[PDB]
């Protein structure tokens, strides 16, 4: 992270779509270097469904400029999350902040 | 006196921590403090030996741009963690360690299978994390001794063995100070304090002694100051070629004893030699061309010393 | 505010310290501005140029 | 330019000011020993050819 | 281009991986001239292997 | 506007090696004829009598043609410009070392 | 294998004058040229035994700016000429020499009263000049033994003129580090040391003595 910034790093990191952002709140049921499974809160669940969200991460993929695209988790097993939280960092991202 | 120089001696060693020490040298004459301190700092930062991880084999992985199920880290991050492992080897210049673990939790350096001649100085060093109950990891780690920095690119291997860059230096930083020594009955003597920060795998006193030994070995040169690989076939004799009687006689009359002597002679000179017709010259060219050679080659520094 | 934050961390207010030459151990004659900067590596690599 | 300009300036009260030197080599010895400043005003014996 | 402060005014710093390609026929001739290569293909192979 | 680029064939490589070989003018002409008479599988497609006829003068025997052919057969690849399969295999074997078991 | 370092295999000595030399050593390990050169330069400059002129006394002179009649040079020029006098002493560590001269011409070091202990390296060295036939000079010069260089300002009777004591025989010392390579390794050091002495000792002898002093400073830790 830049360690001297302006306050616009989080907006650029989140709005670009290179990170994984929680669609609904819940608890981290499963975490791994390649996938995350969130156990959705009851009040945000729809009737007649299994309340889980699954996020498959992008690992070592080629980009248009012949560089690397790779996502890494930044959550721990069993910890709470809320809608809009960052679950995995993308390239040049550090805990949801732009890091060039 | 003028030529009576007081030699310095090692006074005391202070162990602030397991990786932080101070060494005191006393007494020092006027100006020798900085002279010794800078040289010792350079040698200590440059030339101390140590052990480092160089190769890793993990049970199910093929390369480092991949993942293992139930493990929180990528293979690259695990390799970077293993690059920071501190190991002290007492008996040999190479050893192999084994790691086995299962169940949810952190996999640290205290889980390495015990060895008699290997000491782990930081058992709490974290290697990876297992996030699944039915997950296990097993790997073999190779450690060897050296000095300096040896990237893996500069140094076949079966698919599955991952190379690691080696930083053998056990010293993190060196600082030194020169203070006034309260010697018995003089006021112009100094004292040198060397503050050393390492990874805990080398004793400060032996580091000081090793640096001094290296300096003396380099100085001993100033203490006493004073001031045709040809191809094998070109060396073989002429009779190795199955030449006729008259051709061999004509060559021996001209003092040609090796192939290197024969190939330097042009066609015109051989044609102008007596008793050698066109048929013999064509035969010589044929027997030379049978071995990928020709008349008219040029050489320098011939014949060799042999 | 920068000087106050420097004082909080027990650092010189001017932002300059004394440095020593690595090769000789001699002190540079004037204080030098030493600190931290955010550097970037650009996509102009000499591997792709030579 | 900056280095040559810095080494050829003078200061009013510098270390080792007002001494007499036998030549440039003695001046270099004094500077490298820390006994004189690079800006000290002195008298030096100079031999020049025309 | 980078800077070389140690150079003299009449000198330049050339990478040897460039100079190996630039001066290839000169190297072939010099290899053949001192008996290291007996044929042009031998010199070609030696330069390819970078002995 | 687009244009192609020159490509190096087997005969181009052979002539490149002929150029850098210490031949004479007559030997160079013989080598040119021989390389012209080489197909893309690496074999000589005419007998040496046709090459001798195409040389164009009667001061040359067949031994000179044989010597030039032997020199050419040691180019890269080894075995090129061979009369038949047995000749090609013998030429290839002549480059091996005597330490070879079988 | 990890305790073995490269040693200099080529040692070239080039003689420019009888007291001016260049020494080239290669190959060295990376970064050792600076270490060795700086250590040797510091020792040669700062700590080196030798004999030097300390102070002078002239009967007709009672001040550094006094006026002497019959001599072309001033007091400061005579002191400068005295500072550059190279001598050898083998008996003791404090000698007093006397100079008395009269006439017209160059008063040199060959005019100093002889002694069994003190030896003059260069008699041709010029002390002063006499311009008048009825002129005379009479002075006493004290020589001592010490190390390095001691300025006269740090030491601050009547008619006693202090001189800067140049004990060390080294006139100039400098070094340079260049690139050197063995067939395989390419980032190695090549050390060039250029030095001039005052004639008391040979440059090679000075280098050997400095190396000996530095090596003897480490005798407690060398194993």
């Amino acid at each position: 992270k830049p360690l001297v910034g302006t306050g616009m790093e989080r907006a650029v990191a989140v709005d670009s779509g290179v990170t994984a952002v929680a669609k609904r709140g819940g608890v981290v049921q499963y975490v791994d270097a390649s996938r995350i499974v969130i156990k959705v809160n009851e009040d945000e669940m729809y009737p007649g469904e299994a309340g889980i969200d699954i996020y498959n991460l992008t690992k070592y993929t080629r980009s248009n400029q012949n560089t690397c695209i790779n996502q890494m988790p930044c959550v721990s097993l069993g910890e709470p999350v809320e809608r809009g939280d960052v679950l995995a960092d993308g390239p040049s991202t550090d805990l949801g902040e732009l890091a060039l | 006196s003028v030529t009576e120089f007081l030699k310095p001696r090692l006074v005391d060693i202070e162990q602030v921590s397991s990786t932080h020490a101070k060494v005191t040298l006393e007494p020092l004459e006027r100006g020798f403090g900085h002279t010794l301190g800078n040289a010792l700092r350079r040698i200590l930062l440059s030339s101390m030996p140590g052990c480092a991880v160089t190769e890793v084999e993990i049970d199910g992985v093929l390369h480092e741009y991949s993942t293992k199920e139930g493990v929180q880290e990528d293979i690259l991050e695990i390799l970077l963690n293993l690059k920071g492992l501190a190991v002290r080897v007492q008996g040999k210049d190479e050893v192999i360690l084994t790691l086995n673990k299962s169940g949810i939790g952190p996999v640290t350096a205290a889980d390495i299978t015990h060895d008699g001649d290997v000491e782990i100085v930081k058992p709490q060093h974290v290697i990876c994390h297992l996030t699944d109950e039915n997950a296990s990891i097993s790997m073999r780690i190779k450690v060897q001794r050296g000095r300096g920095y040896v990237p893996a690119s500069t140094r076949e291997r079966p698919i599955g063995r991952l190379l690691v860059d080696a930083c053998y230096s056990p010293v993190e930083r060196i600082a030194y100070n020169v203070e006034a020594a309260r010697v018995e009955q003089r006021t112009d003597l100094d004292k040198l304090v060397i503050e050393m920060e390492t990874n805990g795998t080398i004793d400060p006193e032996e580091a000081i002694r090793r640096a001094a030994t290296i300096l003396a070995e380099q100085l001993e040169a100033f203490v006493d100051l004073r001031d045709p690989e040809f191809d094998p076939i070109l060396l073989r004799p002429v009779d190795d070629l199955e030449l006729t009687v008259r051709s061999a006689n004509c060559l021996k009359a001209e003092a040609i004893h090796y192939i290197g002597d024969l190939v330097q002679r042009t066609e015109v000179e051989l044609l102008k030699t007596p008793n050698l017709g066109k048929k013999s010259l064509t035969e010589i060219k044929d027997v030379l061309a049978s071995r990928g050679l020709s008349l008219g080659m040029r050489l320098e520094n011939w014949p060799p010393a042999s | 505010e920068i000087k106050e934050l420097l004082k909080l961390g027990d650092l010189p207010t001017s932002g300059q310290i004394r440095l020593y030459d690595g090769r000789t151990g001699e002190q540079f004659e004037r204080p030098v501005t030493v600190g931290y900067m955010y550097m970037l590596k650009l996509n102009h690599l000499v591997d792709d140029k030579m | 330019v900056l280095g040559l300009y810095y080494m050829t300036r003078d200061c009013v009260n510098a270390k080792g000011e007002g001494m007499v030197l036998t030549g440039p080599k003695e001046a270099e010895r004094l500077y490298r020993s820390g006994l004189a400043s690079l800006h000290a005003r002195v008298k030096v014996r100079i031999t020049e050819y025309e | 281009i980078t800077v070389g402060p140690y150079l003299r005014l009449h000198q330049c710093g050339l990478p040897k991986k460039m100079a190996l390609e630039l001066f290839k026929p000169f190297i072939y001739g010099k290899l053949e001239l001192r008996g290291l290569a007996t044929t042009i293909k031998a010199a070609k192979k030696m330069v390819e292997r970078e002995e | 506007v687009y244009q192609g680029e020159t490509t190096q064939t087997l005969q181009d490589y052979l002539m490149w090696q002929v150029e850098l070989t210490p031949f004479s003018d007559t030997d160079r002409a013989i080598a040119t004829s021989i390389v012209d008479a080489v197909d893309e599988t690496g074999y000589l497609t005419v007998p040496l009598e046709d090459i001798l006829e195409s040389i164009g003068d009667e001061e040359i025997d067949i031994d000179e043609v044989e010597a030039v052919l032997k020199r050419i057969q040691r180019f890269d690849p080894v075995g090129v410009a061979a009369k038949d399969l047995r000749d090609c295999l013998l030429i290839q074997l002549s480059q091996f070392d005597k330490t070879t078991p079988w």
